[PDB]
């Protein structure tokens, strides 16, 4: 059908409720980027430009507080656990810092948390992969572009999609 | 005994490794850090939807020839 590529994308299991797809399209083709701070907490930033409406300049605080509540239930079982390589104090310690950048592993326990389901898309704005955690699609999903390998905006689907 | 196994990229690449059962998940790690130029702490493996733990052999995990494994990215930022 025309203007409904977003409703058939193909998503494999990696783990239950991690999923990877590979569709090719450039990201600014089927949404608009809202770009974040440059800061080290753009990861937070995008996930309040998303779930928080009409949100403060440091919204991202609330998130980072669920990122603690979070980690204390699902840490230990995560297995990016395993790449960071602290303990759970550790880790708290270090993800509470101020400019501390998240992740996909921050993303996996937020989704847990907030019932949420993140996508996080990788790439110019070609795309290489969407990483998906938590079972719901794209329309409900909070979008996230990572890009350069170290940053990360606020992606919101354009308004012919729905 | 030396066997292929498929190793899946986050671009949805796979490539071919020689492996021997008894090798760590680790070694393999080390093995496609080297092949895809990424850290072997910026990604984890899983097969059949389980996660591979480090420092257990390839071999408990029942991988026959050219069983594919996805190499799962670490994304910061
Ligand atoms: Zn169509
Ligand atoms: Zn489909
Ligand atoms: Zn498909
Ligand atoms: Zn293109
Ligand atoms: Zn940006
Ligand atoms: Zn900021
Ligand atoms: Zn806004
Ligand atoms: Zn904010
Ligand atoms: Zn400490
Ligand atoms: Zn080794
Ligand atoms: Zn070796
Ligand atoms: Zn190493």
């Amino acid at each position: 059908g025309p203007m409904d590529f977003l409703r058939s994308l193909d998503w494999t299991q990696v783990i239950a409720g991690q999923y990877v797809s590979n569709p090719r399209f450039n990201i600014s083709d089927y949404f608009e980027i809202v770009r974040q701070p440059g800061d080290g907490n753009c990861f937070y930033h995008s996930i309040a430009e998303l779930t928080m409406p009409n949100k403060t300049d440091h919204s991202y605080h609330y998130i980072k507080r669920l990122t603690e509540s979070a980690a204390r239930k699902y840490y230990q079982e995560e297995p990016e656990a395993r790449l960071v390589g602290l303990s759970l104090e550790d880790y708290l310690k270090r993800m509470l810092s101020d400019n501390e950048w998240g992740s996909t592993l921050e993303a996996s326990m937020l989704a847990k948390e907030m019932g949420i389901t993140i996508i996080i898309w990788t790439v110019s704005d070609e795309v290489e992969a969407g990483i998906k955690f938590g079972d719901g699609d794209v329309f409900t999903a909070v979008n996230l572009l990572h890009s350069g390998q170290t940053h990360f905006d606020a992606l919101r689907i354009l308004p012919q999609f729905e | 005994e030396p066997l292929s196994i498929l190793v899946r990229n986050n671009k949805g690449r796979s490539s071919t490794y020689e492996v021997r059962l008894t090798q760590t998940v680790a070694h393999l790690k080390q093995q496609v850090s080297g092949l895809e130029g990424v850290q072997d702490d910026l990604f984890w493996l899983t097969f059949e939807g389980k996660p591979l733990e480090d420092q257990l052999p390839l071999g408990e995990y029942g991988l026959k020839p050219l069983s594919t494994v996805f190499m799962n990215l670490r994304l910061r930022g």
